[PDB]
RNA sequence: ACGGACCAAGGAGUCUAGCAAAUGUGCAAGUGUAUAUGAUUCUUUAAACAUUUUACGCAUAAUUAAUG
RNA sequence: UUUUAAUUUAUUCAUUGGAAUUUUUCAUGUCGAGUCGUGUUCUUUGAGAUUGGAGCACUAAUACGUGUGAUACAUUUCACA
RNA sequence: GAUGUUAGGAGGGCAAAUCCGCCGAAUUUAAGCAUAUAAUUAAGCGGAAGAAAAGAAAAUAACUAUGAUUCCUUUAGUAACGGCGAGUGAACAAGGACCAGCUCAAACGGUUAAUCCUUCGUUUGGUGCAAACCUUUCGACGGAAUUGUCGUU
């Protein structure tokens, strides 16, 4: 029988955690990245678009 | 350890007074109370017979009545308090 | 200054008069019943140390109880278990005798009202005796006192059946602090619940 | 058992199933927490919620070096900061009794705070304008210029934090204050082959000085 | 997880990998370290050797508060302290640091390391060891005791 | 030798604790921010984010019944 | 709609008590008894020459006392309560 | 003490997840089994609240000392208990949540129980359409109480 007491959560490392933020960030930095997952970015100027 | 509550305790952290050297900072109505109930209760029996155990004046009978106060009082120091009273009373009796 | 030569009269239990009187309310006592009102207190030094006082909702019943151990009650010595358990004779009960006295009369004889607390009274080779002081909880002299009205909270319903008095904190081991009682704090059972319950974070 | 084990030693032998719970309202608990003493400094109206805390030296040698916060300033506290226990609490200032300073440098430092506080204090009148220069040692009541030009201004919660240590585990001395001859091994041998002689020392000056 | 598990590879192999002859019982040896002794004996001597038996004497409340000793050797003593000010000290043979190990969370210092030569330090701490005193001096150092 | 007349649907190495090995990952004489706190986060969010310059665990030193 | 903060405003006249601290003296007071404790028995505890509880027997001292300081004692210091 | 269909009141039963007392196993594990374990558990009896119980030290410590209770992290599967086998197993310190202290007894007050309750009346005003509710202190009566209420600390 199932219970409550499964492991339903996990502890991430919060060094790793942080390094997934950061190479996440480093990947939506990338054109063709962005590209692969799946964004119709094939007419914005440059990937890492800033706006005022 | 002990310590001492003067001479400030040396710097070190064993032996005798170690530790920091922080600085260091420092019957009118009973006994007639006593009187009157005793007046009017007495001596238990088992107090009679300390009595007259210390009254027989030997030093057998001195041992012989510290031995009955304790098994009758339970513990040594209530025994012998009990004995030292009850010798104090036969002293002021006597006189 | 009347009170201090009571209680160091009380004090004595062996001269000659507190034997005397000990002897002849010990033996009116067990002429009496079991369970009866008395009108005033007869130790009036003792029970005005415990919380009794002189105002109307107080009452007092002198209750006798049965001394020695209870013995188990299975029929004959038929225990059917381990050796360990096939004890019927030398079996102590956890409440002590003063519990059980105030019981008798907290149950149900007097259920209106809340027991405070109890003494001694006297003794007997098969009686102990003792006098239960009671407080109406309804007796207005009761609920506008600024003092002792506490016990008209209905959270002091039979205290004597909770343990919730002093021969209760007696029984229970909570007249004794630190490591000479460690574990019975917060009740033996709820400390024990506390110590084994086991927690689990959702995230380990 | 098998092979190069551990040897077992789980205590779960009796029924534990009634026994394990898991925290599936830990954030909403420090939620519900949170929001309660929100509601409460609201409810107050401007006073912290918070009460001084007296600076004490945690026990045992283990934490001899540390500071934290006790509960209570002492009497003898009170009275150098110039106030009465029962003045005191109304103030948000703890006050235990049961707590002595058998040192001077906690006793100053502990005082020193209450004064610190004392003088952040500013006192609301009891009755709307109607400043009085208080009793017990609370400070005199503020007016009501200075209210309104301080009810807007941010309060000083840090004065309730445990104070930070100026941390000097590193400093520098001349070299030629060195002093070589010192043996700090010997010094601790020997202080603990006299102890107990001294304790006999300090028994008999004890009972000498008990008559 | 559940489809790495290794029993989902023996889904139709009738006895799930526990055997056909020997089969899969529930306790055949016992529970816990039941046959410890007596039919466990071998793994318990080979495994573990001094497992039955007690040796000394009973320690009745141990609050260990009182015996807390961490320790540092010599040879991190110099390493305590940050790089640039280990450059002045070593270059300035004037002055010496004065190390209070006891505020970084040690309490008795230990010999084993080699200090620097000709570089003085002085060490503040509740106990100290022979061979770590006698090396604070060798190298021109003084061992301090505070508590 | 035992089970199986037939068909459908259900039907059995799982979950938790604790230990180790293996491998992947992060950091490294340090590592893990525990409980808890804060924050114009509050459908999601019971998750994400964060931690005024000695909490604690394991590791950093062993050995002895033990004073050490 | 509930309450609950800040913000509005209080002004005269009067005598009736109470409280905190600070000056100068008297006087070192009270402080829980078949209770504590001890022995024994049973149970309970990690508590071990007994952790608590209970039954029975004995049965206290008076703050200079008596309880704790995890090994049973005697003499005794100290700390805490 | 009785007795009262005297006046005014209370208890009883249900419901239980959490909570407080009592009583109390065996299956089980020990590869057998008796101490031990299961377990101070299940079953049984009784008693309360929105929480209960605990709680303001006859407490720790041994330190530069802490300061009611409860709970969380940890101490720690540690000190210890145990056919020292199987198994069992706390406490102090440390970090946090919360944070609150009090009164009887005893003392003192007799140029005066200074206390309390019952019943009957009076008004000081307020919110309610109403029903009803909150405030009001002048009493009078009858009692309780010196076998001790109240004030002071």
């Amino acid at each position: 029988p199932t219970k409550i007491w499964r492991r339903w959560g996990r502890k991430v490392n919060l060094k790793e955690k942080r390094y997934a933020v950061c190479s996440s960030i480093a990947a939506s930095g990338v054109t063709s990245l962005v590209l692969a997952r799946g964004h119709r970015i094939s007419h914005l100027k440059e990937v890492p678009l800033v706006v005022s | 350890g002990r310590k001492s509550t003067i001479k400030p305790a040396t710097g070190i952290a064993v032996g005798f007074n170690s530790g920091h050297v922080v600085t260091k900072r420092n019957s009118k109505r009973k006994e007639l109370i006593k009187d009157v109930v005793r007046e009017i209760t007495g001596f238990s029996p088992y107090e009679k017979r300390i009595i007259e155990l210390i009254k027989i004046g030997t030093s057998a009978s001195t041992k012989r009545s510290l031995k009955y106060a304790k098994k009758k009082l339970g513990t040594h120091k209530r025994g012998k308090a009990k004995r030292e009273e009850i010798q104090k009373v036969v002293i002021l009796q006597r006189r | 200054g009347a009170y201090k030569y009571i209680q160091e009269i009380w004090k004595k239990k062996q001269s000659d008069a507190m034997h005397f009187l000990l002897r002849v309310r010990t033996w009116e006592y067990r002429q009496l019943p079991v369970v009866h009102r008395v009108s005033k207190p007869s130790r009036p030094d003792k029970a005005r140390r415990l919380g009794y006082k002189a105002i109307q909702g107080f009452v007092i019943y002198r209750v006798r109880v049965r001394r020695g151990d209870r013995k188990k009650r299975v029929k004959k010595g038929i225990v059917h278990g381990k050796p360990k358990h096939q004890g019927v004779h030398k079996q102590k009960s956890t409440r002590n005798l003063k519990s059980v006295a105030e019981g008798k009369v907290g149950k149900s004889i007097c259920g209106n009202l809340r027991v405070l607390n109890s003494y001694w009274v006297g003794q007997d080779a098969v009686y102990k005796y003792y006098e239960v002081i009671l407080v109406d909880p309804n007796h207005n002299a009761v609920r506008n006192n600024p003092k002792i009205n506490w016990i008209c909270n209905p959270v002091h319903k039979h205290r004597e059946l909770r343990g919730l008095t002093s021969a209760g904190k007696k029984y229970r081991g909570l007249r004794v602090k630190g490591h000479l009682s460690a574990k019975s704090r917060p009740s033996i059972r709820a400390n024990w619940k506390r110590r084994q319950l086991i927690k689990l974070r959702k995230c380990r | 058992v098998a092979h190069n084990n551990v040897l077992p030693n789980v205590h779960l032998h009796k029924w534990w199933q009634r026994h394990v719970r898991v925290n599936f309202s830990k954030n909403i608990k420090k939620k519900k927490r949170r929001l309660l003493r929100e509601k409460r400094r609201k409810a107050n109206g401007g006073t912290p919620i918070e009460k001084l805390h007296p600076i004490v030296h945690c026990p045992t040698q283990r934490y001899n070096f540390r500071t934290r916060l006790g509960k209570g300033f002492t009497f003898e506290e009170l009275k150098g900061a110039g106030l009465t226990p029962r003045a005191a609490q109304t103030i948000g200032i703890c006050y235990d009794k049961r707590r002595k300073n058998r040192s001077e440098e906690s006793l100053t430092k502990n005082v020193e705070r209450l004064l610190k506080y004392k003088n952040s204090l500013v006192m609301i009148p009891l009755k709307k304008n109607k400043a009085k220069k208080g009793i017990g040692g609370i400070p005199a009541d503020a007016d009501k210029n200075t209210i309104k030009e301080f009810r807007n201004k941010k309060p000083l919660l840090s004065i309730f934090k445990k104070e930070k240590n100026t941390k000097p585990f590193y400093e520098t001395i001349e070299v030629s204050k060195i002093d070589k001859e010192f043996l700090a091994y010997k010094t601790l041998r020997r202080a603990k082959l006299a102890e107990r002689r001294k304790n006999r020392r300090q028994q008999k000056k004890d009972i000498k000085f008990k008559s | 997880a559940t489809r790495f598990k290794k029993n989902r590879k023996k889904r139709g192999h009738v006895s799930a990998g526990h055997g056909r002859v020997g089969k899969h019982r529930k306790h055949p040896g016992g529970r816990g370290k039941a046959g410890g002794l007596h039919h466990m004996r071998i793994n318990f001597d080979k495994y573990h050797p001094g497992y039955f038996g007690k040796v000394g004497m009973r320690h009745l409340n141990l609050l260990k508060n009182r015996t807390y000793c961490p320790t540092i050797n010599v040879d991190k003593l110099w390493g305590l302290l940050p790089e640039e000010k280990k450059k002045e000290f070593s270059e300035n043979k004037d002055i010496a640091p004065v190390i209070d190990v006891t505020r970084k969370g040690y309490f008795k210092v230990l010999g084993n390391g080699k200090l620097k030569h000709n570089q003085p330090i002085v060490v503040k701490a509740r106990y100290f060891s022979s061979v770590a005193e006698k090396k604070i001096k060798a190298v021109g150092g003084q061992c301090i005791l505070v508590a």
